[PDB]
RNA sequence: GCAAACCGCCUCUGCCCGC
RNA sequence: GUGGAAAGGCGGGCAGAGGCGGUUUGC
């Protein structure tokens, strides 16, 4: 279809690539600041009623990366029939360890075509050491801290399908609030800050009965081929319970997803994002 | 509640070699961006040095500030280091691993302390988030081009240790940034309350004014700091900016002003529209 | 033997240092490469390793003579200061290249005795490049000069002089 | 325990190299043809300078030896010097004992107190600071790097020699055979703008920490700085511009409320001289 | 009548302690 | 309605000790 690719040009390190549960909570806190409580309940009713956002994925200078579908591995020897077996084996193994794909190679793996993995990941996971200095005696106490450090042109982006009146009413004023506060991590050390641009992405996808999830799933029914993701965040200092999501690129069949509202002892109810972002996919026999 | 974000842009001038180590081919390397290889000043080495200077400033003025800032009445000047008991009567009340920091223990007290209202507090059942965001200062476009022109951006300096009797020399090397460099800093204050933000800006400029006469990181007492704040612009970014997106923020103009020609030289003048729109 | 050792780009850095530690073989084959350096009158004649190829053939022929570095330091430190001016300080070395030509001319006007040939061959090489540098830019085409003049002195320490 | 802050006594001025100064570096930094044993240089401007490390350590070197001369005369005025006896830990390779030079840095013994409150009563380690396990007392002076003053910037533009090359020859006495080497040195008469910032922490003892910093300054104009000073190369002379005080109300207001002492024509032995109390009497009126 | 020879560096040190 | 909130990689450490720009004799 036609999606609105919201790009996040970084201005420092991150803490992690944002997922969809920790983008929607950040969009929730951004709307309550500039609009209030009655619009956050309207935001949640817009996602359930209409289109929903996806997880964040890297890019590197007009090479929008997307997750590798899990639809390829039970086909991954039929994908590579026309190869000689001494190089076909190590191609098949590096094809499976791969996490992301290009915007073009994603459209091949949706059709069970031969595809190639990218050569380079647009970021690194460095471990910057900090220190805690005593105020009188200047005594040091090293702890370690890890980050995500992007390259010269690289960044991160997510996708939005939905009505345009919900986008420029809610998603677009929230992403400029979040350009000056963080997306997770030590935002007081300048981590989750960025500059936002809006573009247009178009993905060619085959119409089918199945679909891949470009965000966290929290499924209703049991999916087809999946990969478990287990995380629960924090909400105003309250520790969220861990929830079995499904990682991105996993395969569902006619599943809308669904958010779980939580209590956590706060004044307001906390919604946790688990709507899926379906793109059509072709499967083998299971 | 959110009202706007006072944004502070400018430059950091390393008048003397600045060293912020990493301890990982020079024997003591300054930290570097892993993709470019360029040095930078973190946002966390800048913030903990703005805070360590300001906490000793409050430590001397506990008695004189009992009635402008409450919850400085629960602190005695000094550390809790000898009697190993946290949140005691003395000021530097929280032990982290082996160091003692003033961190207020509750939300109800950190809204009154001048350090923790501006810089944040951890607490138990508290979690007071800070109001400033200190970004990582990177080299200015003029100094990334000197990296393109083949210059050296980080020298390597050799010291020595000499016996007081027999003059046995014992040297070591310390990489440090070439003096004269220009960084680009960014501090984004978060206007939560509309009443006490003048006291939070005037305390942040006091922490910077103490930083221009102390050092930034490194050896410092042997002359490795000597930093200088060169402000460019202050912007307000109102609440009406974030909803409708139209560009009507309030921008102060200070191209060449100091940290002391800005604190009271123009404080009634430069923030004239910001104090009017609130 | 020496001409086959003195090949195109880096024919024998390890080999010529053993032969220069000789008389009749290097008085001819390096003389052709000294004439090849003078026949390359343009300083920008070598974007490749040929600046690193000429300077090995130069500093092997000069190491056969004396070439005290101490005599040349007035020129060598002068080349250091003029490159220091290029860092946004000045852009015209023409008022001081003439001094650097004069200090090159004063040095051979002093160097008398057994060390005439150690400064005559040194006089032969830099001056057709200083002819070009009179009417040239100074950020470019002087960048290639000062890097050539470093490699002359640098291999001269490796071949065992100074 | 109890670190406070009242202000920063700032000591500016100029350093006159009456005899030519040589603070040596190492070479090999993409440099090919040069004088052996070069003076250290600012890599951005090209000019020589004096490190704060070379000046804070040289003032520490002369003052620690001044205190080792009198360990029975300062101990009536400072505690914790009774823990130390005159000597070194060179005849017995043990770090902390009764000898006054106690820290083996790598091989050289330097008086650094091992604790906070031992160093809080030491006349050396409260002015220059100390390292330790669990105490780590930090310093109260910071000495910055001293570049050429603004008029000697302009003499470099005019083409005057800011350095020179002195050749010294060592002669074997029996065969009278010279062994020549060339030493770069800053030209005599050159002038460097320096900076010493004292950090006023305890208002009970701050007279002494200025009377001990001005004691080590007067010992340095009698001794030499950098170089091979037993062969000429030292002879530093301190030319003060202005003491200033910078009270705590300066950093909060921004008004010029500093108490500015004037010794624009005085000498380092004249500030310690009768008049110390005539010049710092308005600092005591502010505290 | 004025020089021309040799010597152009030598030899000791090089990150500790503290989380 | 953000796997979050708080957290200076730094405290101390002279690039230093020794050293006549010299002597010899001829072409
Ligand atoms: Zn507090
Ligand atoms: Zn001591």
């Amino acid at each position: 279809p036609k999606f609105i690719a919201v790009k996040l040009i970084p201005k420092g390190p991150f803490r992690d690539i944002p997922r969809a549960d920790t983008l929607f909570g950040a969009i929730g806190n951004a709307i309550s600041a500039i609009h209030g409580q009655s619009a956050v309940e309207e935001l949640v009713d817009a996602f359930v009623g209409g289109a929903r956002i996806s997880s964040a994925f890297p890019y590197s200078g007009d090479t929008y990366y997307l997750p590798k579908p899990l639809s390829v591995e039970p086909a991954l020897e039929g994908i590579l029939t026309g190869l000689d077996e001494e190089e076909r084996y190590t191609t098949a193994k590096r094809l499976r360890k791969a996490k992301y794909l290009d915007l073009k190679n994603f459209e091949l793996a949706l059709r069970l075509r031969p595809f190639t993995i990218p050569e380079e990941i647009p970021y690194a996971r460095v471990d910057v050491p900090r220190v805690v200095l005593d105020r009188v005696t200047q005594d040091s106490s090293i702890y370690f801290w890890e980050e995500i450090r992007f390259r010269e042109k690289s960044g991160v982006y997510f996708l939005y399908s939905g009505p345009r009146e919900v986008f420029d009413g809610y998603i677009a004023p929230a992403m400029r609030f979040l350009g000056d506060t963080g997306i997770g991590g030590k935002s007081t050390w300048g981590a989750g800050l960025f500059e936002v641009e809006f573009h247009e992405m178009k993905i060619d996808a085959p119409g089918s009965e199945y679909s891949v999830t470009l965000s966290n799933a929290l499924p209703t029914k049991t999916p087809v081929l999946w990969r478990l993701l287990r995380k629960g965040g924090w909400s105003f200092g309250r520790r969220k319970p861990r929830m079995t999501f499904i990682a991105e690129g996993s395969i569902v069949k006619n599943d809308p997803g669904g958010m779980e509202r939580l209590e956590l002892g706060l004044s307001h109810e906390v919604y946790v994002y688990g709507l899926t972002f379906p793109l059509g996919v072709e499967l083998p026999e299971g | 509640r959110f009202y706007g974000k006072i944004v502070i842009k400018g430059k950091i001038k390393a008048v003397t070699g600045l060293h912020i180590g990493s301890q990982r081919g020079i024997a003591n390397p300054v930290i570097k961006d892993p993709h470019t290889g360029l040095p930078y000043i973190p946002g966390s080495s800048l913030k903990g040095r703005l805070r360590s200077l300001f906490e000793i400033l409050v430590n001397s003025r506990l008695g004189e500030w009992r009635e402008k800032y409450p919850s400085l009445a629960n602190y005695s000047p000094g550390s809790c280091r000898p009697d190993n008991q946290e949140n005691c009567g003395k000021f530097f009340n929280r032990k982290i691993n082996r160091g003692w920091i003033h961190v207020c223990p509750d939300y109800e007290t950190a809204l009154a302390c001048p350090v923790c209202r501006l810089f944040g507090a951890s607490g138990k059942e508290s979690n007071f988030p800070s109001r400033i965001i200190v970004r990582d200062a990177f080299l200015t476009k003029e100094w990334e081009e000197k990296w393109r022109a083949g210059e050296a951006i980080t020298e390597a300096k050799i010291e020595v240790g000499i016996d007081r009797v027999t003059s046995q020399a014992n040297p070591r090397t310390n990489e440090r940034v070439v003096a004269g460099a220009e960084f680009e800093f960014e501090i984004i204050y978060n206007v939560e309350n509309t009443t006490h933000w003048r006291d939070d800006i005037k305390n942040l400029l006091t922490a910077m004014a103490l930083l221009e006469d102390s050092y930034l990181g490194g050896s410092g007492s042997r002359g490795y700091g000597k930093v200088k704040f060169i402000f460019d612009s202050f912007e307000f970014r109102p609440l009406d900016y974030y909803r409708t997106g139209k560009d009507e923020d309030i921008v102060s103009i200070d191209a060449r002003e100091k940290s002391v020609s800005d604190i009271l030289s123009g404080f009634d003048s430069l923030f004239s529209e910001v104090e009017g729109k609130l | 033997v020496d001409a086959s050792r003195l090949f195109g780009e880096s024919p024998d850095v390890v080999g010529i240092k053993k032969m220069l530690e000789k008389g009749k073989q290097w008085e001819a084959i390096q003389p052709y490469f000294d004439n090849v350096v003078r026949e390359a009158k343009n300083f920008l004649e070598w974007s490749p390793n040929k600046r690193l190829a000429n300077a090995v053939t130069v500093a092997a022929y000069l190491t056969s003579q004396g070439l005290k570095t101490n005599q040349v330091r007035k020129i060598l430190d002068m080349a250091r200061t003029t490159e220091l001016k290029v860092k946004r300080g000045e852009g015209d070395i023409k008022d001081d290249l003439v001094k650097m030509r004069y200090l090159l001319a004063y040095t051979v006007g002093k160097a008398t005795g057994q060390s005439k040939y150690s400064l005559d061959a040194f006089h032969r090489i830099l001056d057709p490049m200083l002819e070009v540098l009179m009417g040239s830019p100074k950020k470019e085409n002087f960048e290639k000069f000062y890097d050539f003049l470093q490699a002359v002195v640098a291999y001269h320490k490796f071949f065992g002089g100074g």
